[PDB]
């Protein structure tokens, strides 16, 4: 079972109330307590002067748990050829001697473990154990180079074969590990261990036996090869499981219910780590993100302005028509940074050289689109700025800006806005000590550069530009556009949706393995929601199909999901646009899955087994080569 | 915490108290089990 | 055993006896339901899920809840009759006290696990926060820390609502019964004692002070052999056709720019003749019918849409610049048109030579002006069309299919007023639209030999390849196997692992071999040092090992060794690590001991005991 | 137990004993002999002419191989009535009836089987073990159609549903996949087989038995699907153990005793596969990349020289001031891909077209900055090349470079380092076989152009540019500024630290949910090393805050770790710059894995369960579009 | 001897009647021995 | 069982009590024959 050994205080089968217990100690069984351990291995010392005679707690192993530390043991007979030669560990440890097979109440809890009475609960105390554990990964320790050189030995040459069997004499392959052995190898100081030691964990591999010339299998792994083998007809068992539940762990992280979802989710249950994204600025159509707020184009206005930057430090700039700002609420804390390398901004009367820009924030209560006066900035200051150098380009006589990295992180937990009319927006634009004039200042921003975004926050899910703490994951199938994507923001839920998605998509290539039209029991899932979406009454005409149709309809649809996510959210898709088919889609996946009983496709076997004889085919080729250029005496 | 004229509990804020975070007893209660069904039959 | 109890009627014993066996109800030991046969593991399971309840037992008895314990053990049957899952099979196999339950009462079971698990939701959070506000573990040896000033510490960090603040004494019994490393005095008697329950359960998490702790060990080598199964070693180092639905993966997309491309390198383009001194006009319709006239000549690309592996084509213009003397980009419109003809794209310069044609999707532009000084630009475009050999219906052989995106209008546009003869100068994005078929070099495939992709490509060609090729899928399997490796192989640079001497045998026994050319004959040592080399080249770039003229990767031997000796390399592991690796391990293990009882020793100076 | 049986030869012996053991062969006990293994299944022939009649060794079978060989005889049984159809395995295997259960010396190894005595160990050959898994193996194979046949009855229309029950009709269901199934399927042949199959697995379907009129439940999973069904409190138990352990998974993976070390660590330990990176030479700050040699500009000096290559044909170019190359040195063996491809370089009497560009290796003494005449460049070799196309773009009038792939990999051991006072360069730049005029070209070198830099090396990384065999994680946290890890390396520690701690973030978000600005138990060991970070006496103005002030800048804090893992790296960071930050969250994410109990959050929780529900909605309501289309008489 | 066909079948997808047959099995080679 | 920075322990190095273990032994070829 598991647990503590209980005892019962007071008298003998007097236990009846939870406070009528106590837990036991080394001192009430005194052959778990280390003056009477088994010292085989050498472990405790034997000065009667360095032994403690204090007692401890008392804890019960798991029948589960025993064969697991009992294998542990294994992995050191594997070895024990060169540990004799070490002269390590003469005894193995044999883990059940240490354990001792008393029987009483055993239980977590004097409640629980009042109702529990067993019969030979095995018993350890914590010391004893630790010193059990120490005496495996010790030895390891020494075994350390000693497993990398008969590692090498087991893969310089090919050693195992996928089908079939091939075959070499031993006099020529050992020719060729005396040419390639390092010479620091061990093996070439213990041979004859090296050669047992292999042949335990060798089928193939039989030595022979000088005294009477008989020839045998050694090998003590024959039941795990077993299921590691393939037939003549199926891949290999122990995979085919592997490989089965291996799909069925990215399904269970994908969440489908969540991700197929018509209630509302809240965000920082849907909301997963996010991705940097890029856009430019000046080429964005200023009607597509509502995080864009620009002052009308062919404006004309000229207005300069001062502005104190965080020590005050004066920094002076102008504006104009078409300066584009950022509206900073309901951005969902995030960090700019902003790459200006590369393009030129050189003027004909004003160099970029030797000049500074800088990230400037707004705060007003008047709408930024309507500005025309330094009464309605509200409050402005800078929060960081650069310096600009020039070089020059594949196009002759004109120069080239520098690479850039203005960089400033938003967040405002800290601005603490208090009143919703209360406006933030930020603008980037040339910054310098001196008023500049409008006439050679013409360009409205510094806004033409790649720019980079990175959220500083993973609770904040923004759908359309905005952000809302509530999502309905079942709308956002196909109600988006190309263009809604590339101007969506870097945290925008449809970006954090296909990548939950992308693990489903994952999980079906694994299983599936079908061509053009080819029904599958992962495509079957649409096919009857196009059964009944047909045949019902929508808007139009009713068309009819029959089945073998709706079957390669939804075979090109499952593939166009798996070929690429991107598609589920996508402004009138084939087939996905409908919110219901993606629901459907998901459910079966889990059936589909769990009902597999150890099998793959019927394409895959016949694959398999063509494709790993030609390796038995090659391995053997390469073999051959050695006898040839090592020949046998 | 003492709630009593008479005292014979653990004085939580008393003195004599160990702390001594240890490799050997690194806490855990119950982080996951084999609960694949294929292995529940 | 396994699977359901079964019971007899007629007095049939022989294997395979026709009607011998029918199913046990309950009755047979109201409401009579069938019965289904326990096991062993899924009983040691759940008699661990009840062991976490009584790790609060302290608070829930305080919360008077569940006061008496679930004893899965218990509510079980016991009988000795026959047992399987099909009755042709249970019939040969009859064991003795078996473990049977009703499905009723196996739900009553574990509904009130689940209840139960359910209330404790917030004070496991709190004693999570508890034991983590300050370090409550330690990876090496052994920390320590005065009592009174941990205790004063967590009566000024933890929040006001934490249980902890109301319920203080059961918390910390909670505490003491899985971290052994805090111990309260029994003023009773005046002893101090482990209470820890996880005993063995934490041995297995420790290190040994000079080997790393087994659970990384294990876990690791788990990882490794995890990746390299699931890149399917057989296929990805195979020698024969092997269908694409077995090969393909999933893919990702493309950039590319088609005018800066190589019209010979990309076998998925057609073009019209520079300097033919042909400039026709031709008209086409959308699906509404409405009538665009669009001019072409000589310098026009498109694309062969036959033999793609089914696409979709997104196009983005913005940046650049198309302005022109009496022709401005604003204001204009641009789409996706598809022409259908018998005549190669080389061979057009008439109008009815087009056969038939369609346009699938247009946008408008629009212009602002950038960096440079009078000079305008074009917004972000996101024209797209995803295509499918399905709808258009391939019937001739003869039948070819052309796409491309240049301007369009409701007015005939006179030649002259402009000079692009198409616009796919704009980056172009690619992404494939099916998941089932594979390419090569831009020619569709049904069945590759997955070793002859051994360095068969050269770099322009690999960055001019489509996204859905083999070569792609190559390097995403043989990627997983690199990390593998990585996972596995720690060996530094110049040095011989175990996952880099089949390269060395593959070489050795090269230079033994009779061919064409001079022979040049190396030490041994030399031979290994080299196969180092090239393995980390590898591991650096996983697509080096298709790229022609390769050092070593160029070769289809090498990289088949590789790939096998990988699969004995881990199998043939016996909880066993690098040297360095444990070393190193061992040394920052000591190192984050040394900043905990620093930083425990600074909560003891700011925090005093009386 | 495991190992082998292994027989006594000693006959005076305890442990230790020099020859005691001796393997244990079929001829010991008969019984395992392959002319005495029960025929059935009949896969050894009773034609007597063929039997080996040779002895094999025996080894052992251990309670998990027969509790796993037997689970795998279901997977057939499930499937029994197809098999009988099929008149294949008429008699089941019965694992445990091809064993034989003896007492002997049972061990990997003799040592260790010396005192290793138990009793009724099963024992079995090598051949008559793998006759058994052949025998299921086959099995799968006949089935393989089957499989897919059975799966896609189930995933056709949604059978499973996570929370409640739904309900249909049996004759509208049955209908429903009458004409929607393949005319191929094998349901269609047998159909009163595929009746009986689902029962068996399917619960909810059950098919009254026509004797009584009775109706009862036939699946023979009762027990595992509770497992796996949630109850109306929270989710199921199956994957609230399995979204935990990916966790402790991935933490397992990242090594937090590397991320959080105080000491030199080796660079293949804390190395990781690297990802191409791009760049532009042209544009790249001097300063910043420090790898990156320039002879200065205006001094007026102007030269030309002639170097050949590996055939031996002599090529002339130019050089002049201004000229970018890279220090080859040092930089851990590089690729390097270079793409004209986009740019002009047009010059009055100068157009690139027709003509050939290609990479430049330099070796000497004398720094690249003093070069001014002709033979200060010692050894020099031209190492690749290719032609140029030119075409033209939208750009009007002005054509440009089509793509190109100029390639070279640099590798320090070919090249040969001998001399500590060498220097070596790498130039590219137009190269022709006639000399060029100095003034008919005029870029200093052909930099101004886009490169891919992909590393080769794999255990040796570089900081800032520079590589070291050593590498501290500590002394990185918080000093790569945004504008020096740009100009980094591929290759670089810092990159290598974004990726490997990055899987710290996925772990994270899958364990907490955490909202805006409430705390979170991976939040707190942040808020716990700030409090001690704050009232000790040290330089500055003291700042006091309460545990609810403290508390909440960890808690946002924690969540601009996850959205920028590489935020930490960035200097002057707002909070995760300090060490103790990072060493305190990086540990803690350990322990608040190994101390969950099955728990889910109270928020996420919630969230699936509202979710359930709707998807059972969402069923039933499609469950009637089966009733409205396909009544029943 | 079963009516597919017939009336007095029962069909009703509960969650507790959840369907599996055989996902996988553990056949780790250090495990097997 | 015994404290290393507690009291009771004596620190008093003197010439009678030196330390050494094993420098060399006299194994010459002819000795041992
Ligand atoms: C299949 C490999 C079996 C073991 C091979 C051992 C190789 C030993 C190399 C030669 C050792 C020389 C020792 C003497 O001389
Ligand atoms: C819920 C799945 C129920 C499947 C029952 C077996 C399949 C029905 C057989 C279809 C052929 C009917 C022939 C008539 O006649
Ligand atoms: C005893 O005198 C009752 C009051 C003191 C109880 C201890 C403080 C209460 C909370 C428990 C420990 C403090 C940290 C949570």
């Amino acid at each position: 079972p598991g647990g503590v050994p209980w005892i019962a205080v007071g008298d003998e089968t007097s236990v009846t109330s939870p406070g009528a217990l106590r837990r036991m100690t080394s001192k009430d069984i005194p052959e778990t307590a280390i003056i009477n351990t088994d010292n085989s291995s050498g472990a405790v010392p034997s000065e009667s002067a360095l032994v403690p005679y204090i007692d401890e707690p008392l804890v019960v192993v798991t029948e589960h748990a025993i064969t697991n530390f009992t294998k542990a043991e294994m992995a050191l007979e594997f070895n024990r050829e060169f540990l004799d030669k070490m002269r390590v560990l003469s005894v193995s440890p044999k883990y059940s001697d240490l354990l001792t097979y008393v029987d009483c109440y055993v239980g977590v809890s004097a409640r629980q473990a009042l109702n529990n009475f067993q019969k030979q609960v095995p018993v350890i105390t914590p010391t004893r154990q630790t010193m059990y554990v120490d005496s495996i990964q010790a030895a390891l320790k020494a075994l350390e180079k000693w497993e990398i050189d008969l590692r090498v030995a087991q893969t310089l040459l090919p050693t195992n074969v996928p089908i079939g069997e091939v075959s070499c004499p031993m006099q020529s392959v050992v020719k060729l590990l005396d040419d390639q052995l390092p010479d620091d190898s061990l093996i070439r100081r213990y041979p004859k261990e090296a050669a047992v030691a292999l042949a335990k964990r060798n089928g193939g591999i039989q030595w022979m036996d000088v005294s009477e010339g008989t020839v045998m299998n050694e090998a003590v792994n024959a039941v795990a090869a077993s299921a590691l083998a393939p037939s003549a007809s199926a891949p290999p068992l122990e995979e085919k499981s592997k490989l089965t539940e291996q799909a069925m762990d990215l399904v269970t992280a994908a969440e489908p219910e969540i991700i197929a979802s018509l209630v509302p989710v809240p965000a920082p249950v849907f909301a997963i780590p996010p991705k940097p994204a890029d856009y430019n600025v000046r080429t964005l159509r200023i009607d597509e993100a509502t995080w864009l707020r620009m002052i009308p184009k062919s404006m004309n206005t000229p207005f300069q302005i001062q502005v104190t930057d965080n020590t005050g430090t004066n920094w002076h700039l102008n504006l104009r028509g078409g300066t584009r700002v950022v509206n900073l609420d309901q951005i969902a804390p995030m960090r700019f940074v902003l790459d200006l390398g590369g393009k030129s901004y050189k003027e004909t009367s004003w160099d970029p050289n030797g000049k500074k820009v800088g990230f400037i924030v707004f705060q007003s209560k008047i709408p930024f689109e309507l500005w025309t006066a330094a009464s309605q900035i509200g409050q402005a200051t800078v929060v960081n700025y650069v310096q600009l150098y020039a070089e020059d380009s594949s196009f002759t006589a004109q120069s080239i800006i520098a690479t850039t990295s203005l960089a400033y992180n938003y967040e405002p937990e800290q601005l603490n806005k208090t009143d919703p009319e209360m406006n933030y927006y930020l603008l980037a634009t040339f910054i310098d000590s001196a008023a500049i004039t409008p006439t050679n200042m013409t360009q409205p921003d510094v806004w033409d550069a790649l720019l980079t975004m990175s959220p500083l926050s993973a609770g904040e899910v923004t759908v359309k530009g905005a952000v809302v703490s509530e999502v309905v994951p079942a709308d956002l199938i196909g109600s988006y556009t190309p263009e809604s994507l590339n101007t969506s923001l870097p945290n925008d839920a449809a970006r954090c949706m296909i990548d939950r998605a992308s693990k489903i998509a994952e999980a079906i290539k694994i299983d599936d393995d079908a061509g053009p039209d080819e029904y599958s029991p992962n495509s079957v899932p649409i096919q009857g929601q196009l059964a009944i979406s047909q045949l019902e009454t929508g808007y139009g005409v009713r068309i009819f199909n029959p089945k073998g149709i709706l079957s390669k309809i939804a075979s090109r649809a499952m593939q166009a999901f798996i070929g690429d996510p991107s598609t589920i959210i996508t402004q009138a898709a084939p087939v996905l646009s409908d919110k219901n088919n993606w629901i459907a889609l998901a459910q079966g996946v889990k059936t589909s899955l769990r009902t597999k009983s150890l099998s793959a496709g019927v394409k895959t076997a016949v694959s398999k087994l063509s494709s790993s004889e030609s390796i038995q085919n090659w391995t053997q080729g390469f073999l051959d080569k050695v006898s040839a250029h090592f020949p046998a005496p | 915490g003492n709630a009593s004229s008479i005292v014979q509990t653990i004085n939580v804020t008393g003195d004599g108290n160990v702390f001594k975070p240890s490799a050997e007893t690194s806490s855990t209660a119950v982080p996951s089990l084999s609960l694949s069904p294929g292995m529940l039959n």
